[PDB]
């Protein structure tokens, strides 16, 4: 048995930006990859449990749990067009995502051989504030034996390769998006 | 880290896991993830948004 967590950085500044930027690489893209992605991961073995979460400036919201890539779709949209975006808290909180993220492997573990992994795309600015808590989860991540990985589209994150690094996962520093899910595809299915 | 409360019925489905009490923020938490707060993340998760 295998867990795949994928985070998405949904930070809407950057996505926002991006699109102004008229890059052909919007945040849809990068949820159509994702879902491939994880339905690759769900169809290897009928064993396989998957679990997105969505890391936004204010919360971090599970877009799951093909059914799946409908119930991701209805969730990214109503996460995007009902939102409180407050001046001051701006940037994205990878932290408290993958304190979600940990707490349900917890669960998910208890239920059972789980060996589990999460895999982090991430696209904007990492803050640094949070560096008492970031660091807190890559040591639960560590005791637990959890993997993190990173997919970063554009900003780099010391913070992340520092987690990867101790978690012992990949960090994988993506150069041209429309050639994304084949790297997605190729080095971070388990 | 502060320890948490608990009543059953009044005002399930938990901030953490999302699956069916912290003092500061007020969110509520279910026991699995109550327990795996304290003994390994040594950090709320509501404290942290
Ligand atoms: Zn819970
Ligand atoms: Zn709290």
């Amino acid at each position: 048995l295998n867990l795949l967590v994928i985070v998405v950085d949904a930070n809407p500044i950057w996505w926002g930006k991006q699109a102004l930027k008229e890059s052909q690489f919007t945040l849809s893209k990068c949820i159509d990859a994702v879902m491939v992605l994880g339905n690759s991961h769900l169809f290897m073995n009928r064993s396989n449990k998957l679990a997105v979460i969505a890391s936004h400036i204010q919360e971090s919201r599970f877009l799951y749990p093909t059914s799946a890539n409908e119930v991701i779709v209805e969730e990214i949209k109503d996460l995007m067009t009902k939102s409180d975006i407050k001046g001051q808290h701006t940037e994205t909180l990878l932290a408290g995502s993958l304190a979600k993220a940990l707490c349900y492997i917890h669960r998910m573990n208890k239920e059972v051989e789980m060996k589990s992994r999460i895999l982090v795309i991430k696209a904007a600015e990492d803050s640094a504030l949070q560096y008492m808590n970031f660091m807190n989860v890559i040591f639960a991540a560590q005791k637990q034996n959890i993997l993190i990985d990173a997919c970063v589209l554009d900003s780099d994150s010391g913070l992340l390769q520092q987690a990867c690094d101790i978690t012992g996962g990949l960090y994988l520093k993506v150069p041209q998006m429309p050639s994304l899910l084949q790297y997605l595809l190729w080095v971070f299915l388990p | 880290l502060d320890a948490f409360q608990e009543i059953p019925l009044e005002e399930r489905f938990c901030y953490g896991c999302q699956g069916e009490v912290c003092a500061v923020c007020q969110n509520v938490f279910c026991v699995d993830c109550d327990v795996f707060v304290h003994d390994s993340l040594h950090s709320c998760p509501g404290c942290i948004h």
